[PDB]
């Protein structure tokens, strides 16, 4: 912990399906919403997750 | 445990003061260090905090600009440095340990006895 | 994060037994320590972390209470444990007194 | 509920980044949009609610912030996007647009 | 979408002055519509809003009590009606639209290009 932030420490908060027990994901890229395509643009609902 | 601290006295309002707070017993690091003044006849309420090196030191109302709060345990030891002062802050200053840092650091509190400052 | 202590002075003699109340502004858990302040001395620490007392403290002092009510009780504690009390909170920064509570006959 | 905008006159080059902060009085939440007036033309909306940008306003303009405290970003306008931007909310009545930064050489 | 304001000129401190801005495009109704001044060296300000209905008009300061706001979706039109004026309000207006009033009403924003108003 740090007075004005301590960012280090980020957390996946939007993913696709279920992930399964003890694996992981570091796919980082664009996160895409619905029947628009984006597919990395960000602002109309595009996301980094 | 044991905690000494020293720099009380008579001043005027906008000297400077050397407020130390001496510690042993248990090891000085490893553990969160602050301030607490009582105006006579009043309670209690806190000034400044330390984090176990000077990385984040947070600051109360009315004292923020004024007070600059560091430790150093290569000396092990802990500073105000109360600084262009006030005739209204005349009080009692104790240090006091907040504690833990890790999981094996065994959290117990522990105060001092109080240093008296006084205005003009 | 606000500490409180709502029962104002008292007037119980030597005997019986003392029950005070400190609440706060959110959600604490298990993170109160009580201190009994004399006129004049420094303030003597009583109860760690909502349950055990610390050393050369006696089993009449004792502390309970639980989710934002906390409470310190005196059995029967004697002719002399007249003074103020204080609740202290050390879940984040910084420690908050509250107000006080004293006693009187 | 007022607005301000408290860095002043700027002196960036056609290149470079800006970065522009507007603040809020009180809590409002994705309800702001930018508007960049050039001397004696109508003010232009940049930014629909703190994220997406309308039609005809390019990628290199961005806008993010959030809570009370607001930025929006040029990464390398071109040689010509020197006015003045404004900050206005849509939380409730009415439309308050705050101070103004201007931009120079 | 598009806006096509009408009214200006030149008046005297104490005159009167239809201000009236017409709408087309999006549906004129189920939206919420303002009007906003700039005096030629400044910044931007409101003057007074109108609620899809005449059953809540809000005001600015020192402009209540001059200025009649009101709309009708049966001409599809906005007015201010300027009212017995001062020397001071000669400025630049603009109406805009302040969005939404059910779910599926999709908010959208726009704005004029300015009716100027002097005085004598
Ligand atoms: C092996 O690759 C898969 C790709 O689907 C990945 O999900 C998995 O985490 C990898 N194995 C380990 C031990 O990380």
């Amino acid at each position: 912990s740090k007075v004005g932030g301590n960012y280090n420490y980020r957390y996946r908060l939007f993913r696709k399906s279920n992930l399964k027990p003890f694996e992981r994901d570091i796919s980082t890229e664009i996160y895409q919403a619905g029947s628009k395509p984006c597919n990395g643009v960000e602002g109309f609902n595009c996301y980094f997750p | 445990v044991q905690l000494v601290e020293s720099g009380g006295g008579v001043v005027q309002p906008g000297t400077s003061l050397r407020l130390s707070c001496a510690a042993s017993g248990f090891s000085f690091s490893h553990y969160v260090m602050y301030w607490v003044r009582q105006a006579p006849g009043k309670g209690l309420d806190w000034v400044a905090i330390i984090s176990f090196d000077g990385s984040s030191q947070y600051y109360a109302d009315s004292v923020k600009g004024r007070f600059t709060i560091s430790r150093d345990n290569s000396k092990d030891t802990l500073y105000l440095q109360m600084h262009s002062l006030r005739p209204e802050d005349t009080a009692v200053y104790y240090c006091a340990i907040h504690g833990g840092t890790y999981y094996y650091d065994k959290n117990i509190l522990a105060w001092g006895q109080g240093t008296l400052v006084t205005v003009s | 994060i606000r500490m409180t202590q709502s029962p104002p002075t008292l007037s119980l003699s030597p005997g019986e037994r003392a029950t005070l109340s400190c609440r706060a502004s959110q959600s604490v858990t298990n993170y109160l320590v009580w201190y009994q302040q004399k006129p004049g001395q420094a303030p003597r620490l009583l109860i760690y972390d909502t349950f055990n007392r610390a050393t050369g403290i006696p089993a009449r002092f004792s502390g309970s209470g639980s989710g934002t009510d906390f409470t310190l009780t005196i059995s029967s504690l004697e002719p002399e444990d007249f003074a103020v009390y204080y609740c202290q909170q050390r879940s984040n920064w910084p420690p908050t007194f509250g107000q006080g509570t004293k006693v009187d006959i």
